[PDB]
């Protein structure tokens, strides 16, 4: 009667996907051989025996879905949901927006539009896409037009890994990120901006792995999905709907850029050391250092923040660590919302996945805020532009393939309209 | 699926590209017999690979030569089309005469390997800049390549004029002959040079004797490096393009510097240590580097750098941050994270760890500096013109090929000074 | 969703009254249940150290074989 | 709904500090790992089985950090409360206050606040520093000063280490310990001022030991303090809080200034013969011999005593022995303030560090003055201080980081008035 | 944490560097296969463990000298900065032209040594001071690394000229030269005399035979005992910082003595207990210094005793009080308890007392005095001036150096007189 559908475009969505489901499938008791020795929200049933997951994986580069498609888990899956093209996008826009996604965005859309009609109850949709890549960009705007024009209606919330404020896999990021900024306005209804930088920090200091990697970032990306989706998935004394999520959430048309956050992040040894309790770990999930885009909350102010919670709770510990957290001085919101804080319960704890240096413990929780400081974000981005613009740096690679030049300064001027809309909304009366 | 065109030429070329399938054999497993003991190789009735390549020189005796080395017998006893009278150093014989009579044949075969496969992702060349007919032959064909397939990419593996001693004294005039017609109709101009290489095998592993073949393993190790990224897995994959577009800015500025990581002799390696440290300082080692310019004296545009092995990733992000905070003046700053990084998940055989890094830099505009020096000089005294004049070429030519040059140093240094 | 469905852990039996005199308030065993809470939370993470240790060994025995 | 934070910076501070929970976890049938076969003050749940200490070490020397690390009690603490930092201190002020006590100063706010909310009962902070060192007064003056400016109302208890008089164990110690005074007086509350050399000679008579190190040292002051937060943990006829001392031993919140005084303080065989009544202690108690500190209070006066007695001690003797103590002639009270003698009982004994020289004793009185003759202790170090100013030596290892020389004499001018304000409470009216 | 980067310079740095790298082995118990069995070593593959040690010189016959000696096989063959032409004991040689147009490949070597640190905190250099690449090449690179690295510190274990009888006939020279280059960019100048050391291993030691293998011995080990305090857990840990705070007063009179304690012959030993008393009776006294300058003949600005072991330190705090009560003149006034303590925890391998003596005295310009006489007595005649004119060395220079050198003596002429 009600599930999710989720796109894992790109390289790095297609991993944080990869890991996405492992955690899924193993929540639910799924084996990764489909056949498992409240789950309607995620799988399906080809009537015998093996759970298929609703998703699609493109990618044009076909060498992680080869990963994929003869690894550990290429029973699970749809052999026709695996869709693979023959060259890259070489990190440029066009060439997965204008000229090769002209071929694959049409076959996507046929696959979509059948799990569309397979499922009865779809409530909201799931990319996952860095905007790094020429595929997550250029595809991802190219697939977001055509589904927002296909469905419409339906709800969408974009997982988007950015380029970090300083580190950097690839050096024309301000460019083929620039460009779908325009897509992800209109048709995204919603945007989780997550980064890497921060979670780099997080397993820096937190879960004290020193050489932390891409698969640990995307088992942490997967708990807090999963986070996310348990109340829809499984039993709740106190539930949230995916549609309450947006007008809790979407003050105005034009600002619902959404920054998370998760806890306990915590190993093995550091929990043998904590209270452990609904007030502790709802106050480090309001800390500036374990926050998954690295901003500074300490500067802006927040709007609206919604609370998953999961694991036995009673609800009066949220009423009074609520009560201490906006007792809290330096914690501070913007007038026109008083009532900020939508609570949610769910009453699954948090599954351990074997090798996550997550130790296992009963509560969590995971908050999600719509807040002002994230415009800086933005800003910080539109620094590198400018040392580039200057020179039409690199744009001979983009006009080679049918992008008029001018689109350049034209998203540039509409992500501008952002950097004033985030820093206008957060004035007094 | 992004196969890859193995076009050779000139002695130097062919020797390289031999040593190159050496390499290449001996990681994805290939016995010199030619079974297993599609980016390369062609699989072939009988249970054989043959390597997809071609063999291009006005010299039947390099065949042999080529032939009478192990791993030769992979090679396909078809492609050895060879030319008979030779060009003895002379760029017209290699590109006017026995050009227009044998490059007919080249075509037409290298378009039998082009259309046999599904997606040629792009070509590969080895040569050299000296030799008439390497340089000669290798540009006309890149120049009927790029007119045949604007879609594809180039890049050259291409040896210039050492500094200190010269090959051929009409080195200067083979080069520029080479590289005006080379700049305009080539992607990735991999410039290496036999000093370099000296210098590397000598300081760098206490090798007292030095052969072209452990020369040319070195370069093989090099151009294998090059894309070993993409034939194997790996957390964060690249290819032949994704390279370009972050290492060219502009249609000119597109000649790399190539280096390789990690080397040490015998006694030097007990001691070493093996971690990302390591490799990074051997990588932006300014001796490590296979190009007779020392980068420190310019900066760069940009560097890609493509790792290999199962290793982390905050330590390559945090050393790229690292190596560019500190050494930010020789960097360029107009441009920001002027570094890429990827990595791979399997090093070579016999280590656990390894870097191919691959440099646009400002700092190769020193030795054009030279070449067009060595040029005017031996120009305006006509040196060694009447052979390049007896066989159907004007002057006027060689004049507008250095003012060409010219334009190109004139970008280099401007934007190694320009800022925002 | 199933919303209101454990209350955990509740949802005793037909039996009650009409009036107010119990409510499971404190449950009657909160105290035995903290403490059987703390027990097994100290049993996990006992279980997740005993393997990070081995997980970690491992490591030193490849740096062995390699050197 | 009681508890204290204990802050421990510099070396002498942290040293002292691990004695001190040695006594404590002692004295509370806590074992040294953490676990356990009356303490919501020190010791607090941890959530597994065991119980951490409210405490926070922070260090740049990350010799002393380390050895607490792979000491005895290396599973009691929080692997975050260590903060460890980098590099030494080098015995100057603005290496610790200015340039680089700024990296450690956040996180520590940080860990304090995480302490704060983790408590409901705060009651007081308990830092332990130096002077004469290098961080344990700049990067002390630092915490001093976040704290005043963060919480406010919680009142802060000073436990500094000054120099004695002929004693050195540096030859800069003058200069840190005036740059001290400039935050001193404004962010303490109460300041127990105890020296070395008293301390020294203290144990070589009464303890008849002739070889006493630091370790004995450190014991004596953690019997004290712990003799001072008895009234807090345990039973007692007559409690006493650590709100009373406010009430009790400030006059002025300027001049409060107090120092210590312990008994009894008697090794094995000194005690078979004797008797060691209530009255004989209390006589001893006021002796400026055994004082722990380097003052002779007969060139002074008393403005408040706060006595602790501790153990089986019936209340009508104390009245009694504090009467004939009063009517003594060679302890004399200043006029303006007559009934001077506060007395609290506490029905627990001292319970002995297993290892130490004294003996078991029945009874205890650990008394805590406030009087005027500490001054001439401040007075005397100008004296040095002037010695090398006037010839500017060391100003070098100042100016070169920051420091605008211009507070030193600042300082010597400010503790300069704190002398005039005493000469101006010693005024017989 | 707290890393050092030591280097040595000339034949007297490198046998002393030697001899050091021994001592320390023996005392982190370390055999000289280089395994057990962060601050001085490297961690290396296989468990190995490679000193952090620069070895530099332009003549190769000390390299063999040190290398083939036991405990020698550590240092890495990537350190070894051994030019092959030589230095032939002269300033300018190993400054200007000679020992100068090398040092770019050793600011590399240590730049490559230090990137590769955490948080380094200070240099370590043991060089003489007449010796031309010696004295020459460690104060270029000294000019060269506190220009580069400000934040680190800088500390130097020189040795000078013997008083009495010299070993070189133009020592006075290439010493103030030295001189003039330190006091301008140095933190810490610890001296020793080969004299003082020959009067020490005579009349406190009963040797017969003493060969520069025992007086390095003894220098190193009181190098080491200088920093165990770091090390190594203690009542109260030192470094090497809080000396360059708790010991200089001003930026420049800052040229110490060392002094090691205990040091006795085979009756003597027979005879005499290990109590700190007598320690500190053999401390002071000034026939077991390593100065050739009589303190009597001035006082202790400051003077830091780290002591090792395990003691009360009560009983070190009387011993001190009791030593600066009752020689109440040798020490100045004007800076209350001039004396400063430490107290780590670990004793030298075979006994259970140990003490380090650093101590900044004025008596010690008497030194200079000399010197401050030799070269005057040697420029007014011009002798043996053109050698150092003939590598383009301005004789101005030397004039200031001179003129600099006067300040230097004239300070604490300045001050053993001054009264409060
Ligand atoms: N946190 C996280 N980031 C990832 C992961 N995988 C890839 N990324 C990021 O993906 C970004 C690159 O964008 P991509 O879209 O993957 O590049 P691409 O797929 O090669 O693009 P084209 O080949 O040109 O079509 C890099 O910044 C990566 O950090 C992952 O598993 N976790
Ligand atoms: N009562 C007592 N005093 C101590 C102890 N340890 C050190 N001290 C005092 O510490 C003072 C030395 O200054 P330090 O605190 O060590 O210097 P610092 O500020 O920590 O800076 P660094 O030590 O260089 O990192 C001496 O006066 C000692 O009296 C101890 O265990 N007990
Ligand atoms: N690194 C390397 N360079 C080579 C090798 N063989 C030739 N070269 C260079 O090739 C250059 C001459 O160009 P080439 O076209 O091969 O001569 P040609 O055959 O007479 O036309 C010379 O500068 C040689 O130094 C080799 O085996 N290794
Ligand atoms: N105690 C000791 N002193 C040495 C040693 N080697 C050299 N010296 C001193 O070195 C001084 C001569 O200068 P030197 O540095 O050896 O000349 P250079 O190395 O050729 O530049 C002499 O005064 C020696 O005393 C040694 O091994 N032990
Ligand atoms: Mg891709
Ligand atoms: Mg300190």
């Amino acid at each position: 009667m009600r599930e999710v559908i989720s796109i894992h475009v790109g390289q790095g969505g297609i991993q944080v996907g990869n890991a996405c489901w492992e955690l899924f499938c193993l929540e639910h008791g799924i084996q990764p051989d489909g056949q498992m020795p409240a789950f309607n929200t995620f799988f399906s049933e080809t009537g015998a025996g093996k759970h298929v997951p609703r998703a699609v994986f493109l990618d044009l580069e076909p060498t992680v879905i080869d990963e994929v498609r003869t690894g550990t888990y290429r029973q699970l899956f749809h052999p026709e949901q695996l869709i693979s093209g023959k060259e890259d996008a070489a990190n440029n826009f066009a060439r997965g927006h204008y000229t090769i996604g002209k071929e694959i965005v049409d076959l996507c859309l046929d696959r979509i539009r059948k799990l569309a009609d397979n499922c009865t109850g779809l409530q909201g949709f799931l990319v996952f896409n860095s905007v790094g890549g020429g595929t997550g960009s250029g595809l991802g705007s190219l697939l977001l037009e055509r589904l927002s024009v296909d469905y419409g209606k339906k709800s969408k919330l974009g997982f988007t890994i950015y380029p970090s404020p300083q580190v950097s896999t690839a050096v024309v990021e301000p460019y083929n990120s620039i460009l779908s900024t325009h897509s992800l306005l209109e048709h995204t209804d919603v945007a989780v901006m997550l980064d890497n930088e921060a979670i780099y920090d997080i397993c820096r200091r937190n879960l004290d792995i020193e050489r932390p990697t891409y698969t640990n970032l995307n088992r942490l990306i997967a708990q807090v999905i999963s986070s996310l989706t348990a109340s829809l998935r499984f039993d709740g004394a106190l539930n949230v709907d995916i549609t309450e999520f947006q007008t809790n959430l979407v003050p105005y048309p034009r600002i619902h850029f959404m920054l998370s956050s998760y806890a306990p992040i915590i190993s093995a040894e550091k929990a043998y050391h904590e209270q452990l309790s609904v007030a502790e770990i709802t106050n480090s999930a309001f800390e500036p250092a374990n926050m998954m885009a690295k901003c500074d909350p300490r500067h802006g102010k927040y709007m609206a923040c919604s609370m998953m919670y999961r694991g036995d709770v009673v609800p009066k510990d949220v009423n009074a660590s609520i009560a201490t957290i906006k007792t809290k001085r330096t914690i501070q919101f913007v007038d026109w919302c008083p009532t900020g804080f939508k609570v949610g319960i769910n009453y699954q704890p948090p599954t351990v996945v074997p090798g996550g240096d997550l130790a296992k413990v009963m509560r969590a929780v995971c908050m999600i805020s719509n807040s002002t400081a994230i415009a800086e974000v933005f800003s910080r981005l539109d620094h590198k532009f400018d040392l580039m613009y200057a020179k039409r740096a690199f744009v001979h690679w983009y006009v080679g393939e049918g992008m008029e030049e001018g689109e350049f300064s034209e998203a540039r001027e509409d992500l501008a309209a952002l950097e004033k809309d985030y820093e206008e909304v957060g004035i007094e009366t | 699926m992004r196969e890859i065109v193995h076009i050779q030429g000139g002695q130097c070329g062919n020797q390289i590209g031999a040593k190159f399938w050496e390499v290449i054999s001996d990681e994805h497993g290939i016995d010199p017999t030619g079974t297993y003991h599609n980016v390369y190789y062609n699989e072939a009735t009988g249970g054989r690979y043959v390597p997809r390549a071609i063999l291009m020189d006005l010299e039947p005796g390099t065949m042999d030569s080529v032939r009478a080395g192990p791993f030769g017998q992979l090679f396909r006893p078809d492609n050895f089309v060879f030319g008979q009278t030779g060009a003895g150093n002379n760029w017209a014989k290699g590109h006017y005469t026995e050009g227009a009579e044998l490059i007919d044949s080249v075509l037409d075969v290298v378009r039998k390997e082009a259309e046999g496969c599904d997606c040629l992702q792009g070509f590969q060349i080895t040569h050299s800049l000296g030799g008439g007919t390497g340089s000669g032959m290798g540009t006309l064909l890149i120049s009927k390549v790029r007119e045949e397939y604007p879609d594809r990419i180039m890049e050259t593996f291409s040896v210039v004029p050492s500094p200190k001693v010269s090959d051929t004294v009409v080195e200067p005039y083979n080069a520029t002959l080479s590289v005006h017609q080379l700049v305009e109709n080539a992607d990735e101009c991999m410039v290496i040079d036999n000093e370099a290489l000296y210098d590397i095998c000598f300081r760098t592993l206490k090798l007292t004797t030095p052969t072209y073949g452990d020369l040319n393993h070195l370069v093989s190790a090099a151009m294998s490096g090059v894309t070993c990224c993409l034939r194997f897995p790996g957390q964060l994959n690249s290819d032949l393009r994704k390279l370009a577009v972050n290492l060219i800015p502009f249609p000119r500025l597109h000649f790399f510097m190539i280096g390789f990581a990690p080397l040490t002799s015998r006694g030097s390696q007990q001691y070493r240590a093996l971690t990302v440290p390591e490799l990074t300082q051997q990588m932006f080692d300014a001796k490590n580097m296979m190009c007779a310019a020392d980068p420190r004296h310019g900066r760069y545009l940009t560097a890609s750098a493509l790792f290999r092995g199962r290793m982390s990733t905050k330590e390559v992000d945090e050393q790229m941050l690292n190596v560019q905070n500190k050494n930010s003046s020789y960097f360029v700053e107009w441009i920001p994270n002027n570094i890429k990084s990827s990595i791979c998940d399997i090093p070579p055989k016999g280590l656990k760890m390894a870097v191919t890094f691959v440099g646009n830099s400002t700092a190769i505009q020193e030795m054009f500096k030279r070449v067009a020096e060595q040029f005017t000089a031996m120009f305006r005294r006509k040196a060694f013109l009447h052979w390049y004049t007896g066989e159907g070429m004007d002057e006027m030519e060689f004049t507008e090929a250095e003012s060409n040059m010219n334009d190109l140093v004139s970008e280099y240094q401007q934007y190694q000074d320009a800022t925002a | 969703k199933e919303s209101y469905f454990r209350e955990h852990p509740h949802w005793s039996d037909i039996n009650g009254c009409s009036g107010a005199k119990e409510f499971e308030g404190e449950d009657l065993a909160y105290d035995a249940r903290i403490k059987y809470q703390k027990e097994t939370q100290k049993q996990w993470i006992e279980q997740q150290i005993r393997e990070k240790k081995m997980r970690e060994e491992a490591e030193r025995n490849e740096e062995r074989a390699y050197a």
